[PDB]
């Protein structure tokens, strides 16, 4: 009935995917061989076949054999479809030419044809969901070029990506802005909705508050798998208050080119502090509207709030989070724009958020996911624009793009939509 | 999949690449009798990358021998390693260059080189998908420098789009182990200006200060500068051969590590390096290597590069590490020392993970800058250059060999060029 495809593009959207399926597994209590030894809303994400056996709907694309392959010699070997991992012979090389043109479209055809089957075999599917990172090669690229494919065959499909969002410091790349800039050009000409995710704020999160040690990518990972399982939880379980993608597309997105929400979820803490503190729907929605625990570096008290969507999971009663919203709204450090009246839209699901084995996160009997758009992150967009708008103004990685198809005046269009987005936010921060 | 093909000049190219071979069948646990002794999969994994599977299941080594005095070649034979290769990758000339650049090139290569580049068609033939080829050879020697510099041409003539990488050893300036070096290091540098993608600039005698200064040495031979040169050859190449976090391909390094086609020379680094019984006192630590690599006296190029700034940098990690260590190292490093990187180039460093460290070592790292102080190289050999070329020393040799001096002119002019195109980014 109700379906969804989950598309995972470069490494980033691999493991991401492959922590999210096991998260998946987990709370539907799927076993990585397919079986399970009221839950249907499992077969909104989940096929079934003649043995009783369940397989997942994705599709793995990376143009470097790589962590796919790495996937194919690991434990959901066993789970996952071998035709919907689809991997080529080279990468993108950290240029969005190759991926978004050069390399992709001799691949891309294969994956549409896939994600057509897999269509073929929804009934009620409802949208797509596409994890890649933003500024990476494959990702920026493939995800253009396939959301511009699957943006015209599926037309009103839900559209929905999660983009890791380069930190403003840190920096894994020095081509990172073209890339992204080239990226969120062709993406925001057609994504519905896109989740940006700061890896510094992640560090910052964890290490501040769940007090670990220095990380890697892996609790990162887990921890944003769980506010993509919270959302799906939301979609995935019957609760007070059910909510459909089409609905944060509704609540959240005030004007077709502004779509960028903010993740921030709680309760993030100890599993030792889970002790000492005492989880209430105020104290974690105060949590959740804290500058600190946002999963993005960007800073909110530089704009003001458009729409806010609060997702409750376990036990929660709508009567103290009404209550709670408006001690919020007693708050005037958070500031909401004048032209609306209400940006808030909740939601509440019974099924509490399950916690995976070996993880690092406090178990709780609730937890919230918060969405939200600010202009801030178009301070953000600024700063990027910047760093592009100096290695652009020198010209330097240039010829690389250049001679593998790109143009001058690709850049430069990309550059005025930029600004057209500044201007945009700015007006509308009005 | 993704595979490399080996190319070893004479003299120090095939030592050094003897050396590496030994470092890589160490890596993938290859005997060298040919058999796959190693206990993990990961070894066996991409090893079609440098190897290939014989019928009798021994793993040849994916590389092609030239050099101009078979001596060497029979001392490579003779050698344990020497087994790996089939006869055919053996493939040499009777008569030295006698470290004329012109010789070689014009006249003693081209067949060599013909011969050579069959059976670089054919080992191509045998790639799946063919990344790219690398050079171990010499500037100053004639085979290597001439060779080298003629094989690399056709080789890009044939291979336009495929990876063309070369570990070269540069005059050293306090020191010289032949004359007339400041010629073929011109031409050589000329055709390597045009016709590669990237290049390795590694002296002798930095190695001799790095390893007598670190590793607390007495009487350190060429071999040992080589297993490090070769640590580092196969320090870069671990994420195509291993999985991580952020795997980097040679060409996408090529490509962050390059802001401009002409520039694309490197000075490589290495860490940790500590002597024995010091390492006790020493622990192994993201800051420690970071440290340790960004420590000009680390720097196994000959010069400071106190004097530039960075147009690029790229850190390849080895081991299980944290992100988060290497990100606030990177940021804090590149915070302290500031007017060191180019202010148009935010974000110079490039960062990429392996998961599996070198054997021997919990952790370790190599670092690849780009600089000016290349520049400092430049002009060093340029004064040379023009200090030998104005009393036209030696000369008669090349002109023997019927090189014209409007070559020479242009090669310096170009080299005019390198060196001003340096200047005008800093
Ligand atoms: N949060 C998070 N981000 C990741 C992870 N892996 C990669 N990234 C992001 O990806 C960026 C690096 O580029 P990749 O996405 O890995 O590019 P790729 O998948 O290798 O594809 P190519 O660009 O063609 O090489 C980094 O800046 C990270 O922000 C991950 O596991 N977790
Ligand atoms: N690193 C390293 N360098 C070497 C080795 N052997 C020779 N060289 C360098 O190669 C140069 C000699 O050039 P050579 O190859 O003999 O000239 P050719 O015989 O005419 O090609 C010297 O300047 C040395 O610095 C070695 O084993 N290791
Ligand atoms: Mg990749």
């Amino acid at each position: 009935m109700r379906e969804c495809i989950s598309i995972h593009v470069g490494q980033a959207g691999v493991q991401i995917g492959n922590a999210c399926w096991e998260l998946y597994c987990l709370e539907h209590g799927i076993q990585p061989d397919g079986q399970m030894p009221g839950d249907d809303s499992f077969n909104t994400f989940f096929s079934e076949t003649g043995a009783g056996k369940h397989v997942p709907r994705a599709v793995f694309v990376d143009l470097e054999p790589t962590v796919i392959d790495e996937v194919r010699t690991g434990t959901y070997r066993q789970l996952f479809h071998p035709e919907q991992l689809i991997t080529g012979k080279e990468d993108a090389a950290n240029n969005y030419a190759r991926g978004h043109y050069t390399i992709g479209k001799e691949i891309i055809d294969l994956v549409l044809d896939r994600i057509r089957k897999l269509a073929d075999q929804c009934t009620g599917l409802q949208g797509f969901l596409v994890f890649h990172s933003f500024g990476g090669g494959t990702g920026s690229g493939f995800t253009s070029l396939l959301m511009e494919r699957l943006s015209v065959d599926y037309g009103k499909k839900s559209k929905l990506e999660f983009s890791i969002y380069p930190a403003p410091q840190v920096s894994t790349a020095v081509v990172e802005p073209y890339n992204s800039i080239l990226t969120t050009h062709t993406t925001l000409e057609h994504s519905d909705c896109a989740f940006m995710v700061d890896n510094e704020a992640i560090y910052d999160i964890c290490r501040r508050n769940l007090d670990i040690e220095r990380p890697t990518y892996t609790n990162l990972n887990r921890l944003i798998s769980q506010i993509v399982s919270s959302i799906t939880a939301s979609l995935r379980f019957d609760g007070a208050l059910n909510v459909d993608l089409t609905e944060f597309q509704t609540n959240l997105v005030p004007y077709p080119r502004i779509h960028f929400p903010l993740a921030t979820y709680a309760p993030v803490i100890s599993a030792e502090k889970a002790y000492h503190e005492q989880l209430s729907v105020a104290e974690i929605t105060n949590a959740c509207f804290e500058p600190a625990n946002q999963m993005v570096k960007c800073d909110p008290r530089h704009g003001k709030y458009m729409a806010c969507c609060l997702l409750y999971r376990g036990d929660v009663v709508p009567k103290d989070v009404n209550a709670a919203i408006a001690t919020i709204k007693t708050k005037r450090s958070i500031q909401f724009v004048d032209w609306c009246p209400t940006g808030f839209k909740v939601g509440i699901n019974y099924q509490p958020p399950t916690v995976v084995p070996g993880g690092d996160l406090a178990k709780v009997q609730r937890a919230v996911c918060m969405l939200s758009n600010t202009t801030a992150i178009a301070e953000a967009w600024a700063r990027l624009d910047h760093k592009f708008d100096l290695m652009y103004a020198k010209r330097a990685f240039v010829h690389w793009y250049v001679g593998e198809g790109m143009e001058e005046g690709e850049f430069s269009e990309a550059r005025e939509d930029m600004a057209a987005l500044e201007k945009d936010y700015e007006e509308v921060g009005v | 999949m993704r595979e490399i093909v080996h190319i070893q000049a004479g003299q120090c190219g095939n030592q050094i690449g003897a050396k590496f071979w030994e470092v890589i069948s160490d890596e993938h646990g290859i005997d060298p009798s040919g058999n796959y002794v190693g206990d993990s999969d990961l070894q066996l994994e991409r090893i079609s990358v440098y190897y290939n599977e014989a019928s009798s299941h021994k793993y040849v080594p994916r590389a092609i021998l030239v050099d101009l005095e078979p001596g060497t070649m029979d001392s490579v034979r003779s050698g344990a390693f020497g087994h790996l290769f089939r006869p055919d990758n053996f493939i040499f000339g009777q008569s030295g260059a006698g470290n004329n650049w012109a010789k070689g090139h014009y006249t003693e290569g081209a067949e060599l080189v013909d011969s050579v580049l069959d059976v670089v068609r054919k080992e191509c033939e045998n790639c799946d998908c063919l990344q790219g080829f690398q050079l171990t050879h010499s500037l100053g020697g004639g085979t290597g420098s001439g060779m080298g510099t003629l094989l690399i041409s056709k080789v890009r003539e044939e291979y336009p789009d495929r990876i063309m990488n070369t570990f070269s050893v540069v005059p050293s300036p306090k020191v010289s182990d032949t004359v007339v070096e400041p010629y073929n290091a011109t031409l050589s540098i000329h055709q390597l200006v045009e016709n590669t993608d990237e290049t390795y600039c590694i002296d002798n005698e930095a190695l001799y200060d790095i390893c007598f200064r670190t590793l607390k040495l007495a009487t350190p031979t060429y071999g040992d500068l080589n297993h490090l040169v070769s640590a580092t050859m196969s320090g870069v190449t671990t994420s195509l051969r291993f999985p991580g976090q952020l795997n980097a391909d040679l060409r996408k390094l090529a490509v962050n590590m390059v802001p401009f086609p002409r520039l694309h020379f490197f000075m490589p680094g290495f860490a940790p390096l500590t002597a024995r019984g010091s390492q006790q006192y020493r622990a192994l630590t993201v800051p420690e290597l970071t440290q340790q690599m960004f420590d000009a006296k680390n720097m196994m190029a000959a010069c400071d590069p106190r004097h530039g700034r960075y147009l690029t940098v790229a850190t390849v990690f080895r081991g299980r590490m944290s992100m988060k260590e290497v990100d606030e190292q990177m940021l804090a490093i590149q915070s302290k020392n500031s007017s060191y990187f180019v202010e148009w180039i935010p974000n110079n460093v490039k960062v990429a993970v392996c998961d599996i460290p070198p054997r021997g070592l919990k952790m370790s790292s190599t670092f690849i800058g780009n600089s000016t102080a290349i520049q400092e190289l430049f002009k060093r050999i340029s004064e040379q250059f023009t200090a030998m070329f104005r009393r036209k020393a030696f000369l008669h040799w090349y002109t023997g060999e019927g090189m014209d001096e409007m070559e020479f002119t242009e090669a310096e002019s170009n080299m005019n060029d390198l060196v001003s195109e340096y200047q005008q980014y800093q």
